[PDB]
């Protein structure tokens, strides 16, 4: 994400604090310094949609949420109004197109910010290969179980 | 138009800036300005005040109820932002977590229900639920809320309020420095348009009140005064006078006594 | 919810709670009375 | 004066004054000559 | 400064004391007070009627069409109430309670850019939900949104507003008694307000548009009476006083003709 | 009441005068403008000069220092907020804040010196921190870091606090623009802070310094010219003027001097 904004001065420093993790008493440097390009690895699909998560995500769940209030939800309705108004606190003020919508663009804004989730599914989960039930002396190597 | 009595030019140019700042003016009372009543009173003595004071303290009085019919502002507005918090906050909350307290949830429900006074009766006891969410293990605390000097500016505005009911100003108690929680800061809100809304309310019956019984008063000395006389012209003035006055009649009767007031001046001796 | 003051200031005090518009609730006993000599004994009653 | 279990026609009571008759007018249902339509909170106590 | 010293002081006074309280006095038109026109003729009977009315009658409609310009007040302000109203209780009506009617505010919104023909439209669909809400089971009735005695009195506002739409007065409809609700009376400030905003514009295009077609027939008639003379002081001010116009430029005319006035004036034969 | 020698009612009006509003001029220095010493000298050359304008400039500098040290404003107030930069921001960066930056270094740093420091090598640090976090690597300009767009401002309001230190301003920092946030205005609000505190006590030393300087000198040539007689008188008034001073003695010995300007204005030759 932070590799393709400009002008921080700071720069350098935050991708040192990035590139720097610790763990039990190891250290490694990602290697993904200052896009090199041996394999930084690129990742542009995976934060263009982050972003397109994060962008598409108040204006689809405003149309949503402005809509069937007379029925006794409850609980869904106040949440809402509270999430977003506490971020986007002065929420749609020039509103783009001052609320002219089609029912099909809602439609296709709810169906792409959907194929985006089950299509970033890679990152959404870690499954585990493998429980490491004992280790070896000096950690060279370990009979686990197998799983998954 | 502007027909008074025989007061001077003068006078009546007094109460036509009177009952046009009106709504200008702080302490709208007619009893709190006596000098609209010096001026309604009437040249060469008592000889000529003792009927034609009555008259015209009854135009006074009549007027002063028109204008302010006619220029109250619509508190429901802020009624919708009370329904609007009411709702929002505080049913959800006890909904979502805490689940003891829908008795209470009943009573902010009957609280939604138009009965304001009896509603804003144990807003102590729907105040200290707040007090346990702004400081932790809770006490009682006073009434105003947090912040100190916000604590003394409602104050000052609920009188200011009170004063003039006309022009009134809420006061946005919101704040981005935030020690204070977001939904606490909703009760606050909640408190203090409940207490703006029922202080408004209240004065405005009051004084509405007050107004309609000076006309009621002054209609019967003024009967009781025109009652000897058996001219067609002091009787008509008699019935005229003595027709019933509500206050959805006396607009209606304010042009029914201009439209009279053209015999009427001379009807009086 | 019971009230009690003087008889000095209930009669200068005493239209107050009708011109407010407050509406007491139902007492128990006339909450009682209004049952029937068979439906009393039934577990709808609010008061066995 | 309402002040009793009897002796309290809310008919005669809201034909004199003008505050019960507005307090009859939004709340019809304590017209009734049966029961206890409320006396003023230090009067009405029942179970005393 | 002021020009046509060659007229009585009297009518110079009673030209200055009309373009001074213009925005006092009612029914603000120039072909309304034909003793203006009048008290504008020249003095030495007709003969020398034939040239100099129209360049007294083409300065006057110059600083007509300037005091107008610069006496024209602001309309933003009241479509301030309506973009508040529209937003706030349409919002309120639709999106938290029965929502029906999203088509509706599309509608609302996407007329409010620049359309008034469909405010008319705005005023029948809106009309229809007042009748909705005020006796609660729908039908048709025209034009009246509630309160006789109001809807007599605003015809009586719209004429004023139309007469002098550079002196206005917002009615502010509300009751004090309740007898229909909130949101009724919001519909009915909404509806007074679009019919006060449309006619102060159209009022306002018609003086504008009524203004330059004076200015251009008293150019072309000035100039075609101007025509005769070979004079360098006549050419001159043929050169001068033929010169287009625009409703941005008739102030730097204005000075111009103002800094040779001199010239003219002696080209005046 | 206001104790000085033969004077005219204009010089002793201008000494008043320029004592009174000694806060509102900038460059305060007695020493710096010579307006003064001319109103000081009373007539008459040198031969009923000497010894009557020294007790009078003996007068003038003790009510110089007594008014100064009287209407000196507090410079603990902005040492506090010396210290909520100093406590919250950077110990806070350093612990709470996680990378580098060696507690036991840079919190004795920090910690050392808390009452008279004059230290610039502390600055130097922190100016090597926020240069680091800024652009550029050298150490040209030593507040505002990154931009100069205020740097001429705050060498004005610097030296004008030079100038008056008896009505000190601090400047401000610009919230909407900042190269870093919390930490970089943090870091130049500490910077411009203790140069600010470190700048007026000098300046105040400095004019406490002088003015106990010049009432110490003035004494001696005051005592060797009355030195020579013998009356009571003189005596008295010999002990009374070689009574020693300090800057925290100078004010009982204005009333002293007052209840004795009684008795010595006869005791001069």
């Amino acid at each position: 994400l932070i590799a393709v904004h400009r002008e921080y001065n700071e720069m350098q420093t935050i991708i040192d604090e990035l590139c720097s993790i610790q763990y039990r008493d190891v250290l490694i440097k990602l290697p993904d310094i200052v896009n090199d390009k041996q394999s930084m690895y690129s990742m542009k699909t995976a934060c263009i949609s982050l972003s397109m998560i994060t962008a598409m995500a108040p204006d689809i769940v405003r149309t949503y949420i402005d809509r069937l209030t007379l029925e006794d939800h409850s609980m869904l309705l106040i949440k809402c109004q509270e999430l977003l108004s506490k971020r986007t606190t002065l929420s749609t003020q020039r509103c783009g197109q001052l609320h002219a919508t089609d029912i099909k663009d809602e439609l296709k804004k709810i169906k792409s910010v959907l194929t985006m989730i089950d299509q970033i599914n890679s990152l959404t989960n870690e499954k585990t290969y493998f429980v490491v039930c004992d280790v070896s002396a000096d950690n060279r190597m370990a009979t686990c179980i197998y799983k998954n | 138009s502007i027909p008074f009595a025989w007061l001077d030019r003068d006078k009546v140019q007094r109460l036509t800036n009177f009952l046009s700042n009106l709504e200008n003016l702080e302490n709208v009372d007619l009893r709190e300005h006596p000098y609209v009543t010096n001026s309604c009173v009437v040249r060469e003595g008592e000889d000529v005040d003792e009927l034609k004071t009555l008259y015209n303290t009854f135009i006074l009085w009549l007027m002063y109820h028109y204008v302010l019919s006619k220029r109250k502002p619509d508190y429901n507005a802020i009624w919708q932002d009370i329904t609007k918090l009411q709702n929002v906050v505080n049913e959800y909350l006890k909904s979502k977590g805490l689940n003891k307290g829908n008795f209470e949830n009943m009573f902010t429900n009957k609280e939604k229900f138009e009965s304001q006074f009896s509603d804003i009766h144990r807003a102590l006891l729907r105040l200290g639920n707040s007090i346990r969410w702004g400081s932790n293990v809770p006490i009682d605390t006073p009434y105003v809320n947090l912040t100190a000097e916000d604590s003394s500016e409602i104050e000052n505005n609920l009188q200011d309020a009170e004063k003039n009911m006309l022009w009134y100003t809420v006061y946005n108690i919101n704040d981005p420095w935030d020690e204070n929680g977001y939904l606490v800061t909703s009760i606050n809100k909640l408190v203090y348009l409940g207490k703006l809304f029922v202080t408004l309310n209240q004065s405005w019956s009051k004084l509405e009140k007050v107004a309609m019984s000076q006309i009621v008063t002054t209609q019967n000395h003024l009967s009781g005064h025109l009652r000897k006389n058996e001219n067609f012209n002091a009787v008509y003035s008699q019935r005229v006078l003595q027709t019933p006055l509500t206050g959805q009649r006396v607009e209606s009767f304010l042009k029914i006594i201009t439209s009279d007031y053209e015999i009427i001046k001379s009807s009086l001796e | 919810k019971i009230t009690r003051e003087n008889p000095t200031r209930i009669l200068q005090t005493l239209y107050n709670l009708y011109e407010s518009r407050q509406e007491v609730p139902k007492n128990t006993n006339v909450l009682k009375n209004e049952l029937n000599v068979e439906d009393f004994y039934k577990p709808d009653n609010p008061t066995l | 004066i309402p002040f009793h279990r009897f002796f309290s026609d809310p008919g005669i009571c809201g034909t004199m004054n003008a505050d019960i008759q507005v307090f009859l007018n939004t709340f019809p249902h304590y017209q009734r000559n049966d029961g206890g339509f409320p006396l003023p909170p230090p009067l009405a106590l029942e179970f005393y």
